[PDB]
């Protein structure tokens, strides 16, 4: 299936406070009214320039992503996981199952079978959006958690995404995947292009509205 | 200063812009992030048991806050040589990776841990490339590693086929073969076990006592960044033109307590026309406004040098409280050297916002100009005034019609 | 141009008197703006006052005479009109005349006209009753003056209703908003032109200066200087062209104040 | 200045708003020209015959 | 090596000459209006009664 | 004026206006608007001897870079670290001339 975003995937281009100021930016955005894939429950996707990624549930079936160029050994990759404990970022050379996942006893993690040469570690319904990008050896992640009053369909509205993380890795990326918690006892993928937007800033400094300046003559 | 600005010895009455007033700030208050991950070297420089010389260790220090000053000044090190880079400038640079290698050698073998040496250690135990970049640190450890009778747990390799490549490592234990006769895994003449052991004692002269060595090697692949020195700071002030640096933001101005609320990931705020006007303190996390420091123009009011040499001074829009008698505050700035009177005359020298100056009462005075006399027409619903005489008057009016015709020759100019 | 830095000032000293010319050009403009206002409004010898009665033949001038219950002493229609309309070396000077003074010039011009007709514009003010002055003016357009006296009440009612319609038509001034808008917008561009490298590595005079050594940095600082001086010349030339347009308008206003307020045209 | 060349266009972006200023200046004097002839000729309310 | 140094002078001198020529156009447009007013006053005050 | 000295072979690129390095920093500094000319030629057969000619020294530590055309023949013990030196060698107390 395919679906239509309406006004989705707007993130704060950077720090620096700001108030009521229709500020104009050039960056990598998800164009308004786009053609976003639909997935149910998954396969190896491309990256090619950033990614929008939403998801909907009350349980937690979406348990992180895996990134990289080959998703195996012989080249390095990232791995972002969340068991019922908390997030586990990790950067080694792995050996990934071609269909990697984790179970739910509640024993799991048939994800990889190798953790060599680790160069970075870290340990510690609902709509959960994420924007992933990778520039100059930094892997930036923006995110937002809005509550839907549906269960698993893409809604309409405006909600800007706030920066979360910054990782000075150096890693090359060309592909990525997803991770799901099996049954033993809905998600979308947009892509980002270089656009020019007009963001409206509130008096507290939040982005409340935007204009995509390449949609139509009025814009 | 007016005579110099005009390039003359006689100034005619007027008002002249002569220079500028710019408050001056002092001290360079620094700011940064609370001293967090400062790298815990106290594991490689504070281990209970080091590593052999033939199988050295290799720790890959990574993204952190490294403070090579606690090393450099610890005075506990018997040898601290830096090769690619002199030691004091380490806490001011950033690399991609730092590696730390650790081992234990004799006392007089510390001179083979250097780029371009030879000997049983540098040949085949641990070889440093010829364009090394890091630093080599070494200190005596007789009391920890030497025991009564002989500590035979510290070995080294004394036979190898070929010298090591730089940073290459070889933990094999094959029987060496000196002569041409094959060895078949048994000892004998010209078939030697390749590892020997320092028998360290407690009564051995210096140069035979064990020294512990750590070799830091800074490398710079081609990433985006990594660990580096720790920046310094101070205690920001307020209500004083200052020269500030907020973890990268360099500027000048007065700092003041704010009442805006950033979002909890935004560092500084900008205005329309894009100038930094607020910051957040990295240590205490409070918002501070940065208003441009005092400044404006200075004007000199003179009655003309053919009348007097007294002068008054206008400090364009600036509260008469931070200028450095008659100090008088105007909507146009602070006036010094003229007295304010209560009369009102016709305007002479225009100051602004209704205020003029004159050389009358002498000296220089201030006041509010006069629009004109005051005539009161005796108007009524049945009264008229009619003239009984006249005057013939004649006045002049002067108008420019032309200016001078000039030509230039581009090429000759 | 430079702005604080000192490596910039010695390099800019090499360009001669380019900055002295620009300051002279801008100072001439500012001195001309006060003469514009003096020529339009200070067209009266005395400050005339209306008498405490208002017996003007049935004509009612209350919406355009000054309001005694105000700090500014403006009229009702002047109050309607006034509710509808530090940086990197930039400064705004205040006008020589407050607008209290301007309102005081205009009310005196008004009381001269309502009390003396056109005599105060040619000499001393000679009082005349307002209906008789209205009858003199009817003669000036070729109507016989009993047409006024036999229709006085109707003529006064029509004046009063037409004056009442003006506030409603007010509570237009786009010609005054355009000048303010064009000037603010041209001043915003000059400030925005300071964040451009003009083909240097960066556009901030410290980062160029603390990441290169002098021989290397002087090259980039000269590019920055060239761009920033070009921007200021563009700004000043357009202010010169825009002030000559404001002067031709203030000249038309002075002629109208002379010929339509101090006389009959 | 560039004439359908992207190499030149990105270098032209380093000068800021020069071309926006130039187009704004030239458009304001094209608008003034229609005002000029409206002010001379449309001085009559009806079309008299 | 003298080409690079001569061009720096050429650019500056051209700039200065062209600034001179712009400010003269702007000053002549003002003298022109004054002379146009003088020509109207000669017609209306000297050859008539205004 | 004519100044004369002897350096290594690959140190001739620091005798130029606006350079850095142990020679131009504190041995011989050329102003930034130099006017003259710089001439250099190899002299291996005259100045180099079998075993090592240790009579050609250079300064390798100084507090601050030289002003242009400034000269410094002092021989005080350099002090790298904060500890005072008292005219004797040791860690962070170095003789300032190398050969
Ligand atoms: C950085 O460290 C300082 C102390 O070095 C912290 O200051 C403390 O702040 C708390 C407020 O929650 C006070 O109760 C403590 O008394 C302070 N300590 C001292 C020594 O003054 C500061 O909070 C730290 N930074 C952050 C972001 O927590
Ligand atoms: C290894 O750990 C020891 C103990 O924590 C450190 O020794 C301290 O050194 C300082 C400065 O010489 C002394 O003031 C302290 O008294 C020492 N500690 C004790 C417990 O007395 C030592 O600095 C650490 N090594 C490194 C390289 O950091
Ligand atoms: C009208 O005014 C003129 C003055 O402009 C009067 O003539 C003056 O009369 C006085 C006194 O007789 C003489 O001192 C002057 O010499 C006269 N002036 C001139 C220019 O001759 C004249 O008397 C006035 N007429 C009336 C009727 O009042
Ligand atoms: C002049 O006209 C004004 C109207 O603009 C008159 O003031 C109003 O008079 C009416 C009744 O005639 C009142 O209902 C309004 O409240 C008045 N408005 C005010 C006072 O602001 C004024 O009375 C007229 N002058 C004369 C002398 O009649
Ligand atoms: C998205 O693209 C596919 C490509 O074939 C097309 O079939 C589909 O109709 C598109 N969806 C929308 C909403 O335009
Ligand atoms: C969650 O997964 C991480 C991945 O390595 C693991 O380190 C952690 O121990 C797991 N949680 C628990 C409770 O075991
Ligand atoms: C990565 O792992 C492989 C196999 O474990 C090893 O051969 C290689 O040396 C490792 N990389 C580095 C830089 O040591
Ligand atoms: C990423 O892959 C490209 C392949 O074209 C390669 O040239 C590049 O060097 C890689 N990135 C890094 C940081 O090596
Ligand atoms: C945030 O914005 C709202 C509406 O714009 C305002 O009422 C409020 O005072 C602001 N600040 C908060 C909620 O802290
Ligand atoms: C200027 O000086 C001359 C002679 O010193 C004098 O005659 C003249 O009155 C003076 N001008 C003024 C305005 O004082
Ligand atoms: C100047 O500062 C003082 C102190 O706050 C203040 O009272 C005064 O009003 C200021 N000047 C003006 C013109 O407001
Ligand atoms: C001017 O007059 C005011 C009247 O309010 C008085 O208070 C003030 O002292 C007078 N100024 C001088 C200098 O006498
Ligand atoms: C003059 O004294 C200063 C002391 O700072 C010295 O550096 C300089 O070389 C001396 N002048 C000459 C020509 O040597």
């Amino acid at each position: 299936a395919y679906t239509n975003s309406f006004t989705r995937g707007v993130y704060y281009p950077d720090k620096v406070f700001r108030s009521s100021v229709l500020h104009s930016t050039q960056d990598l955005f998800l164009p308004f009214f786009s053609n976003v894939t639909w997935f149910h429950a998954n396969p190896v996707l491309p990256f090619n320039d950033g990614v929008y990624f939403a998801s909907t549930e009350k349980s937690n079936i979406i348990r992180g992503w895996i990134f990289g160029t080959t998703l195996d050994s012989k080249t390095q990759s990232l791995l972002i996981v969340n068991n019922a404990t908390n997030v586990v970022i990790k950067v080694c050379e792995f050996q990934f199952c071609n269909d990697p996942f984790l179970g739910v006893m509640e024993s799991e993690f048939r994800v990889y079978s190798s953790a060599n040469n680790c160069t970075f570690e870290y340990v510690s319904k609902n709509l959960r959006e994420f924007v992933f990008k990778n520039i100059d050896g930094y892997f930036k992640i923006y995110s937002k958690h809005t509550p839907i009053n549906l269960v698993r369909d893409l809604p309409q509205g405006f909600s800007a995404l706030e920066p979360l993380v910054d990782l000075p890795i150096g890693i090359n990326i060309t592909r990525f995947q997803t991770l799901l918690a099996l049954h033993r006892s809905a998600y979308y993928v947009g892509y980002l292009q270089p656009r020019t937007f007009l963001l409206k800033y509130n008096e507290n400094g939040t982005i409340t509205d935007a204009v995509d300046c390449a949609l139509d003559p009025l814009s | 200063e007016t005579k110099c600005t005009l390039k003359s010895f006689t100034v005619e009455k007027g008002i002249y812009q002569t220079s500028n007033f710019r408050v001056q700030p002092t001290e360079s208050i620094v700011r940064f992030p609370n001293i967090t991950n400062l790298c815990p070297f106290g594991e490689v420089f504070n281990a209970t048991r080091f590593a052999s010389v033939y199988a050295w260790n290799r720790k890959r220090i990574s993204n952190c806050v490294a403070d090579y000053s606690v090393l450099y000044n610890s005075a506990s090190f018997s040898t601290f040589k830096c090769y690619g880079v002199s030691p004091t400038k380490l806490n001011d640079l950033c690399f991609t990776n730092v590696y730390a290698d650790s081992f234990v050698i004799r006392g007089d073998e510390v001179r083979q841990i250097a780029p371009g040496q030879t000997g049983k250690i540098a040949d085949y135990n641990y070889k440093l490339p010829d364009d090394f970049t890091g630093c080599v640190i070494a200190w005596n450890s007789n009391n920890l590693d030497s025991k009564v009778g002989g500590n035979y747990n510290y070995l080294y390799r004394l036979f190898r086929k070929s010298n090591l490549k730089p940073f290459e490592r070889d933990i094999s234990t094959e029987i060496y073969q000196a002569g041409s006769t094959p060895c078949n895994g048994v000892e004998g003449f010209n078939c030697y076990f390749p590892l020997q052991s320092y028998g360290f004692q407690p009564t051995n002269g210096v140069g035979y006592q064990p020294y512990r060595v750590v070799v830091l090697s800074f490398e710079l692949l081609h990433a985006p960044a990594t660990v580096c020195g720790p920046k310094k700071s101070t205690n920001l002030v307020k209500n004083k033109c200052v020269n500030f640096n907020f973890n990268g933001l360099t500027g000048t101005g007065v700092l003041t307590e704010s009442n805006k609320k950033f979002l909890p990931f935004q560092q500084f705020g900008r205005d329309i026309a894009d100038t930094t006007d607020a910051v957040r303190d990295p240590q205490t996390l409070e918002i501070l406004d940065i208003t441009p420091c005092s400044f404006g123009g200075v004007s000199v009011i003179t009655p003309g040098t053919n009348t007097s040499n007294q002068v008054a001074v206008l400090y364009q829009d600036v509260n008469c409280t931070e200028v450095p008698s008659n100090v008088f505050q105007t909507r146009a700035g602070c006036l010094i050297g003229a007295e304010h009177v209560n009369n009102s005359y016709e305007c002479d020298i225009p100051i602004g916002a209704g205020i003029c100056a004159s050389y009358q009462t002498q000296s220089i005075i201030a006041y509010t100009m006069s629009l004109g006399a005051e005539n009161s027409v005796a108007y009524s619903n049945n009264s008229i005034a009619i003239p009984t005489n006249f005057t013939i008057s004649v006045t002049t009016e002067i108008l420019p019609v032309s200016m001078t015709k000039t030509s230039v020759d581009c090429t000759m100019y | 141009i430079c702005g604080d830095s000192t490596e910039c000032s010695n390099l800019l000293l090499q360009y001669g008197s380019f900055c002295t010319q620009l300051n002279r050009a801008l100072t001439g403009i500012a001195v001309e703006q006060d003469k514009n206002t003096q020529e339009v409004f200070a067209q009266v010898k005395q400050i005339y006052k209306t008498p405490p009665i208002k017996d003007f033949g049935g004509f009612n001038f209350s919406q355009i005479l000054p309001d005694p219950s105000k700090p500014s002493k403006r009229s009702f229609i002047e109050d309607l009109l006034f509710n509808k309309v530090k940086f990197n070396g930039l400064t705004v000077l205040p006008p020589l005349l407050t607008d209290e003074m301007i309102a005081q010039y205009t009310s005196a011009l008004l009381a001269g006209t309502i009390t003396s007709g056109w005599t105060f514009g040619a000499g001393a003010a000679l009082q005349i009753p307002f209906a008789m002055q209205m009858a003199y003016r009817f003669n000036g357009i070729g109507v016989t003056q009993n047409v006024l006296y036999e229709n006085q009440k109707l003529i006064a009612n029509q004046f009063n209703s037409a004056i009442g319609k003006i506030q409603d038509s007010l509570s237009a001034l786009g010609k005054l908003q355009d000048v303010v808008n064009q000037n603010a917008q041209a001043l915003n561009t000059l400030v925005k032109q300071l964040s451009s490298n003009f083909g240097a590595i960066s556009s901030v005079l410290n980062d160029i200066l603390s990441r290169l050594d002098p021989p290397e940095a002087e090259v980039q600082i000269d590019r920055l200087i060239t761009g920033r001086l070009q921007s200021l010349q563009t700004y000043v030339t357009q202010q010169l062209i825009r002030a000559a347009e404001i002067r031709a308008s203030a000249n038309l206003a002075a002629t109208k104040m002379s010929e339509c307020v101090l006389g009959q045209s």
